[PDB]
């Protein structure tokens, strides 16, 4: 935490969205709320963002941390349902970026030990590892169109174990 | 009530002889409490709301009693017999305006005299000794005490 | 010369340490005044307090 | 903003050489960080007006301070706000209304520093 | 702390004592070569010292121009071995002073000239860098030598202190005096010497002066090698103490880190 | 358990700062000398 991750991909939306053709998805994974506004409001004034017109270049998805856990397990799902979408369909290239892809893990955490589940190595879920392929599995660049992914991962404790 | 003249510092330390300093530095500590202390009590008393307490008392007799001597009796001031440095004053008066000054402005006439005493006087190329003897009361040989010549000692 | 000009405009103003002592005095005054008057205020509050209290 | 931002730079920088305590400019850079350091102290339960604030850590930050010693600095800061809030309480109004230290708030404060720093 | 905190200072711990173990080494090399080196230095110092025992020399009781001379290194972590010299130097200086003389001082390694840079800032004569790092030769010795005579500190009296080098556990600080031409003319001892004008034995002063610092440059650097040794194993035994400490401490930190996750999971699994 | 590289500024305790320190020292202080080779140098081209 205080790193520079959210600093790095908004840098990163700054100079590659901007000037990449294709579409691009935002999705917002158990963050700040501030940030979510005040990411809006910087891509209204850049101009990503069309208010006006039908020539917005980028599509918002909100899960920000005071949603209950089922909220932010699900939001990078919509994410990127709405990224695959244009992938396929549109056929296009298309950005997706996740802020932060801890959220989903740490959310699928709170509720394990309610639905029955023995914990594993440290207060996780014992489906961590697949709970976390089954998402990470479909952002990927495909035959039939091409997904950029940008991820930050919050790392607990600069613990990177 | 209070309207304090102000005062240069820095042109204040100018005037303290060494064997005054020791003195000069603690009145300007005391000087620093006290102004600290003045800033810190209020610029006024805060008021009494003898209304609602004394309606909020039983012996409203005894309170209102209490608030008519306030209101009569009032408080002391002291006075400035501990001022009496007043004297020192006209004391200074005599060094610097009439002793310090008179004799400094008597030094100053002499050494003006013997300025333009030493800044008139004739190219060097057309002066005699008994003029540097006369002049300059240094070159002179004294035949006092070396009546012989050079009148030097030749160890010179 | 200039050193005695110098010591006769520092007694133009030898009179500081004068004007020092003067508001240090005055404001002392002042200041023991203004603890009286909060000083018989604060006593009279807390002794009717005594009896709202009670 | 404008006070400060050079405040943290000098923190930032002395920060670095600190672990130990010889040319000029790094013996300075050290005084200077020393002085910024005990400005920074305080006491309990007397919050400070931003326009003080920014009286005492613009002394502080002018290479005014480097003079004196760093065991003085809370008499200095302390002295120095008791003046100012009674002589010069026009300034600090001045600097809480517009907001900034505009040049002639700028040159009335170098004066007022200069002035005290001798004068005590 | 807890485990990481273990791990990090333990990992540091390790690695400094690995530093001290190999610079303990290096120190023991350079002190067999100075040892080496040092005892022919040794014979002809003490054979440019013979005259003045030989002749006794007593420094005039009237004079007040003292030079203070003071050979250490810049290199550190030698212990003792600064500290001890710029000690004496401080004594003398001020035992000189109290007797009325104008003391001076040389420096002749920077740990000297930075003990000695609170009090005494202003004697400093000149103070000569880059000891150390190459064993001395004789060009430093006459490099010293010729910017003390052509500083024109014109001494009455001198003294060198160096850390003679006794064993290679062990030193001593001394203090070797040094004379000026004045006093060797005016010595009833020195009528005895033939074909001795004040030119020659003008020259004989330089060249002794020369010959006594080159002796004490030796002394010092052969002192100092084997107090760097010696310093950097007691360093090295105090990491390994350390260390052991740290792993005992570790590995508790760890068994019991295991026993508090497996308990979490355990509690976890019962209380469904 | 073992040791590696850089490990001594990783635990950030007296030896990390007192190496940092002893670091930046000697580079500020050479960071001055060239400066001032660099000054000489541009009064020194200009003609
Ligand atoms: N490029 C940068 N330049 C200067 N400071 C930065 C930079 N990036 C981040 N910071 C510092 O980090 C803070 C923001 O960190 P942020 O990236 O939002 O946290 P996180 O990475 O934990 O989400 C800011 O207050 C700023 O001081
Ligand atoms: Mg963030």
């Amino acid at each position: 935490a205080g790193v520079g991750k959210t600093v790095l991909i908004m840098e990163l939306i700054n100079n590659v969205a901007k000037a990449h053709g294709g579409y691009s998805v935002f999705a917002g994974v158990g963050e700040r709320t501030r940030e979510g506004n005040d990411l809006y409001h910087e891509m209204i004034e850049s101009g990503v963002i069309n208010l006006k017109d039908a020539t917005s270049k980028v599509a918002l998805v909100y899960g920000q941390m005071n949603e209950p856990p089922g909220a932010r397990a699900r939001v990078a799902l919509t994410g990127l349902t709405v990224a695959e979408y244009f992938r396929d369909q549109e056929g296009q290239d298309v950005l997706l970026f996740i802020d932060n892809i801890f959220r989903f893990t740490q959310a699928g955490s709170e509720v394990s030990a309610l639905l029955g589940r023995i914990p594993s190595a440290v207060g996780y879920q014992p489906t961590l590892a697949t709970d976390m392929g089954t998402m990470q599995e479909r952002i990927t660049t495909t035959k039939k169109g091409s997904i950029t992914s940008v991820q930050a991962i919050y790392v607990p404790a600069d613990d990177l174990t | 009530k209070l309207a304090l003249k102000t005062i240069d510092w820095v042109a204040f330390g100018e005037i303290i002889p060494r064997n005054q300093k020791a003195v000069a530095n603690s009145l300007k500590s005391w000087n620093e409490t006290l102004t600290s202390r003045l800033a810190t009590l209020p610029e006024k008393p805060p008021a009494i709301d003898w209304a609602y307490y004394k309606a909020n008392v039983a012996k409203a007799g005894l309170v209102d009693d209490f608030e008519k001597k306030f209101n009569a009796l009032k408080v002391p001031i002291p006075e400035d017999k501990y001022t009496a440095q007043v004297d020192a004053e006209e004391k200074e008066d005599v060094k610097s305006c009439a002793e310090f000054l008179t004799q400094s402005k008597t030094r100053i006439q002499e050494y003006e005299k013997e300025l333009e005493k030493m800044r008139n006087i004739i190219p060097f190329d057309q002066m005699t000794i008994e003029d540097l003897n006369e002049v300059f009361p240094e070159t002179k040989l004294d035949k006092k005490k070396y009546p012989y010549w050079p009148h030097r000692p030749i160890e010179t | 010369i200039d050193m005695e000009k110098s010591q006769q405009a520092l007694v133009q103003k030898r009179h500081y340490l004068f004007d020092v002592q003067r508001n240090n005095i005055a404001m002392a005054l002042e200041v023991t005044y203004r603890e009286r008057l909060h000083r018989v205020y604060r006593e009279v509050k807390n002794r009717l307090d005594y009896h709202i209290s009670v | 903003k404008q006070v400060a931002g050079t405040m943290k730079l000098e923190l930032a920088q002395y920060r670095e050489v600190a672990a130990f305590a010889l040319d000029a400019a790094t013996q300075q850079l050290l005084s200077r960080g020393v002085r910024l350091t005990e400005l920074l102290k305080q006491g309990q339960y007397s919050p400070m007006a931003i326009e003080e604030q920014v009286a005492v850590i613009y002394a502080g930050v002018r290479g005014y301070l480097d003079k004196l010693e760093p065991s003085k600095i809370t008499k200095f800061e302390n002295a120095f706000l008791s003046h100012v809030i009674s002589q010069h309480q026009a300034l600090l109004s001045k600097i809480r209304t517009d907001g900034k230290i505009s040049e002639e708030s700028d040159a009335k404060l170098k004066e007022i520093v200069t002035n005290f720093l001798a004068g005590f | 702390a807890t485990l990481k905190d273990i791990t990090r200072r333990l990992k540091s711990i390790k690695n400094i004592q690995k530093i001290t173990k190999s610079m303990k080494m290096v120190a023991a090399a350079k002190y067999a070569r100075a040892e080496r080196e040092l005892k022919p230095a040794r014979v002809y110092g003490v054979g440019s010292l013979a005259l003045y025992e030989k002749a006794d020399i007593k420094t005039p009781e009237d004079k007040k121009k003292h030079l203070i001379i003071g050979v250490s290194s810049d290199r550190g972590l030698c212990g003792a071995i600064h500290s001890s010299v710029a000690k004496q130097m401080k004594s003398e200086a001020a035992n000189l002073a109290a007797a009325g003389k104008e003391v001076k001082i040389i420096g002749v390694g920077d740990k000297i000239r930075s003990i000695l840079h609170r009090t005494h800032s202003d004697q400093f004569l000149v103070t000569f860098k880059e000891v150390g790092r190459r064993p001395p030769t004789f060009g430093d010795a006459s490099v010293i030598a010729l910017e003390l005579l052509n500083s024109g500190y014109e001494f009455d009296e001198g003294s060198i202190i160096f850390n003679r080098f006794r064993s290679v556990i062990s030193y001593k600080t001394e203090e070797k005096p040094i004379f000026s031409l004045d006093t060797i003319s005016s010595a009833e001892s020195m009528s005895i010497y033939d074909d001795i004008d004040a030119d020659v034995l003008r020259n004989y002063q330089e060249y002794s002066l020369a010959n006594i610092i080159y002796y004490s440059l030796k002394e010092s650097t052969t002192s100092e090698q084997s107090a760097r040794m010696t310093a950097m194993d007691n360093a090295s035994k105090n990491a390994s103490e350390m260390i052991d400490k740290l792993t005992l401490t570790f590995n508790r930190t760890r068994q019991a880190v295991i026993t508090k996750e497996l308990i979490e999971i355990i509690s976890g699994a019962a209380a469904l | 358990v073992r040791s590696s590289a850089g490990a001594v500024r990783d635990a950030g305790g007296a030896f990390g700062k007192r190496e940092q320190a002893e670091e930046e020292r000697y580079f500020r202080a050479r960071a001055k000398e060239q400066l001032a080779a660099l000054k000489k140098h541009h009064e020194n081209e200009i003609s």
